[PDB]
C-alpha cells in the first residue's frame, strides 16, 4: 500500500510538499496519480506521473503544483506553491490502490505584523 | 458609530445582471476589508466575496465564482458586488459585513452588518400593491381595545416594507408574513392595537413601500 | 471547504430555564500561529441582521449579556444561554472563519410560555377595494398562545371551504405570543349574495367558540 507524508496548515501564499512512499507490490510501470478530496464534493486528480514519467496536472492547480517521482525509492513528491483556500483537503496518494491522506489546511487571516 | 448600507436590490430576469452597493460611514473605509453575504430561506447565510482594504485579496464561494465580480471606491466608502448570469438560486437577501483588523491577531469576526437588499430572480414582471384600510369598528373592539390596519394586496416580487406614522409607531403592530395567492401576487396584512379612546382625536397612517414597482403608498386609516 | 452543521434545527424552552446547541465542523478550526479556535456564533433575531455572540469559540463580544457562553474544541463546539429571556427568541449561527468563511444551517429558539386566549377581530371590507370588484374580510386572532387555533368562516351560517388564506407572525420577543390573520376573498358580485359574514376561532384559552361576525352594510 502506500503512505502519505507532508500534510499541514499554512497560510494563503504558503508551500507544501507532500510525499507518497508505495511498498511491496506497487510496481513503478503503473504510475501514481495525487487526488485531493474536500467535504461534500468529488475526489479530484490533482496530478499525474507516468511510468514513462510524463506529467498532467488538473487546470485548477496548473503552474502551481508539480509532480515528481524518485524512482529507486518508488517516492513521488507532490510540490505545491502559492496555496490558496481552495486547495483545502485531504490528498491521497493513488496508482487501484489508495493511501489514508494527508490533510491540507489553507487559512486567509490578516496580521498587523 | 459604524454604518453600513446596502442599496441596488430588485427583480432581474433570469441570465440578467444587476450592481449592489454598500456605503460605508463611521470608520476609515479605506482601512478595513469587506464582505457580501447573502441569505434566503432554504440557503441560511451564505459568504458570498469578500475584499481586502486595497483591493489586492479577492475571494468568492464557489457557486458565484466567474458571475460575481467584487470591487470597491474607497475615496467614495463605497463597496460594490457586480452580479452576472443571474439564475434562480441567486434569489436571497444581500448584506454587506466589515471585516476588523487583522484577525489572524486579535481574532474579531465579521462584525458589522447591514440591513440588506434584496434580489429576486424570476422571469414574471414587478407589480407594485393596492393598499387598503382595515378601518376601526364596533366590530374590531374589545374591552377599550380597537384594532387597525392595512391590506397591502397584489404585488410582485417580495418584499414589501410597511411602517407607521413613518416609523415613529411601533408598539402593538404586526406585520404579518405575506401569503403567496393562486395568481403568483403576494397579499400581506399590517395591523395594530390601540386605545379605542384615541380613534378620535389620533392619526394612524400606514406607509408601504415596493421598492422594484417604485411604489410609495400612504394610507391613513379612519373610524 | 470547512463545513459546520448545527444541531438540532429547532428547539424551545421556557424563561429561565438553561439551553445548550451544538455546532460541528468537518475538521479542527485551530490556528496554529496562538492556538486559537476561529468558530464564531451570530444571532439573528426576527427581521434583524446577524448580531455577533462569541468569537474564538468562547470570547464574549463586547456588551453580550453573561449568560451566553460558547465552549469546544476539535471539530465539536456548543452556545449555551444560562437563563433564556423571550428577547432571546432567534436564530443562532456558527461561523468559522479560519478557512474561507462558511455558517452552520442554524438551530431556531422557540420560548415556551403560558396558554394566553386571543382577541379576536373583525374587518369588513373597504369600499375602496369594493371599487376594484373584490372583497376581502379580514379576521385578527392577537397575542395568543400556543400556536394552533382553528379559525372557521361562516356566510350566512354556511361553513366556507376554500376561499381563505391564513397567516401567522413570529413569536413576539417580549411576551411570546402569536398572532394570526385569516383572510377571505370574495368577488364583489360574490359578497353582495350574502348578509351575515361571521369567524369564528376555537383555541385552548377559550373556554368556548368565540364568534365575531357583521352584517354587510351596516
Amino acid at each position: 500500500q502506500l503512505v502519505e507524508y507532508g500534510g499541514g496548515s499554512v497560510q494563503a501564499g504558503g508551500y507544501l510538499r507532500l510525499s507518497c512512499v508505495a511498498s511491496g507490490s506497487i510496481s513503478l510501470s503503473s504510475g501514481m496519480g495525487w487526488y485531493r478530496q474536500a467535504p461534500g464534493k468529488e475526489r479530484e486528480l490533482v496530478a499525474s506521473i507516468s511510468g514513462g514519467s510524463s506529467t498532467n496536472y488538473a487546470d485548477s492547480v496548473k503552474g502551481r503544483f508539480t509532480i515528481s517521482r524518485d524512482n529507486a525509492k518508488n517516492t513521488v513528491y507532490l510540490q505545491m506553491n502559492s496555496l490558496k483556500p481552495e486547495d483545502t483537503a485531504v490528498y491521497y496518494c493513488a496508482a487501484a490502490y489508495w493511501g489514508q491522506g494527508t490533510q491540507v489546511t489553507v487559512s486567509s487571516l490578516e496580521h498587523h505584523h | 458609530d459604524v454604518q453600513l448600507v446596502e442599496s441596488g436590490g430588485g427583480l432581474v430576469q433570469p441570465g440578467g445582471s444587476r450592481k449592489l452597493s454598500c456605503a460605508a460611514s463611521g470608520f476609515t473605509f479605506s482601512n478595513f476589508g469587506m464582505h457580501w453575504v447573502r441569505q434566503a430561506p432554504e440557503m441560511g447565510l451564505e459568504w458570498v466575496a469578500y475584499i481586502s482594504s486595497g483591493s489586492t485579496t479577492i475571494y468568492y464561494g464557489d457557486t458565484v465564482k466567474g458571475r460575481f465580480t467584487i470591487s470597491r471606491d474607497n475615496p467614495k466608502n463605497t463597496l460594490f458586488l457586480q452580479m452576472t448570469s443571474l439564475r434562480s438560486e441567486d434569489t436571497a437577501m444581500y448584506y454587506c459585513a466589515r471585516r476588523p483588523l487583522y484577525d489572524g491577531d486579535y481574532g474579531y469576526p465579521m462584525d458589522y452588518w447591514g440591513q440588506g437588499t434584496s434580489v429576486t430572480v424570476s422571469s414574471a414582471s414587478t407589480k407594485g400593491p393596492s393598499v387598503f384600510p382595515l378601518a376601526p369598528s364596533s366590530k374590531s373592539t374589545s374591552g377599550g381595545t380597537a384594532a387597525l390596519g392595512c391590506l397591502v394586496k397584489d404585488y410582485f416580487p417580495e418584499p414589501v416594507t410597511v411602517s407607521w406614522n413613518s416609523g415613529a409607531l411601533t408598539s402593538g403592530v404586526h406585520t404579518f408574513p405575506a401569503v403567496l395567492q393562486s395568481s403568483g401576487l403576494y397579499s400581506l396584512s399590517s395591523v395594530v392595537t390601540v386605545p379605542s379612546s384615541s380613534l378620535g382625536t389620533q392619526t394612524y397612517i400606514c406607509n408601504v413601500n415596493h421598492k422594484p414597482s417604485n411604489t410609495k403608498v400612504d394610507k391613513k386609516v379612519e373610524p | 471547504n470547512i463545513m459546520l452543521t448545527q444541531s438540532p434545527s429547532s428547539l424551545a424552552v421556557s424563561a429561565g430555564e438553561r439551553v445548550t446547541m451544538s455546532c460541528k465542523s468537518t475538521q479542527s478550526i485551530l490556528y496554529n500561529s496562538n492556538q486559537k479556535t476561529y468558530l464564531a456564533w451570530y444571532q439573528q433575531k426576527p427581521g434583524q441582521s446577524p448580531k455577533l455572540l462569541i468569537y474564538w469559540a468562547s470570547t464574549r463580544a463586547s456588551g453580550v449579556p453573561d449568560r451566553f457562553t460558547g465552549s469546544g474544541s476539535g471539530t465539536d463546539f456548543t452556545l449555551t444561554i444560562n437563563s433564556v429571556q423571550p428577547e432571546d427568541l432567534a436564530v443562532y449561527y456558527c461561523h468559522q472563519y479560519l478557512s474561507a468563511w462558511t455558517f452552520g444551517g442554524g438551530t431556531k429558539l422557540e420560548i415556551k410560555r403560558t396558554v394566553a386566549a386571543p382577541s379576536v377581530f373583525i374587518f369588513p371590507p373597504s369600499d375602496e377595494q369594493l371599487k376594484s370588484g373584490t372583497a376581502s374580510v379580514v379576521c385578527l386572532l392577537n397575542n395568543f398562545y400556543p400556536r394552533e387555533a382553528k379559525v372557521q368562516w361562516k356566510v350566512d351560517n354556511a361553513l366556507q371551504s376554500g376561499n381563505s388564506q391564513e397567516s401567522v407572525t413570529e413569536q413576539d420577543s417580549k411576551d411570546s405570543t402569536y398572532s394570526l390573520s385569516s383572510t377571505l376573498t370574495l368577488s364583489k358580485a360574490d359578497y353582495e349574495k350574502h348578509k351575515v359574514y361571521a369567524c369564528e376561532v376555537t383555541h385552548q384559552g377559550l373556554s368556548s367558540p368565540v364568534t365575531k361576525s357583521f352584517n354587510r352594510g351596516e
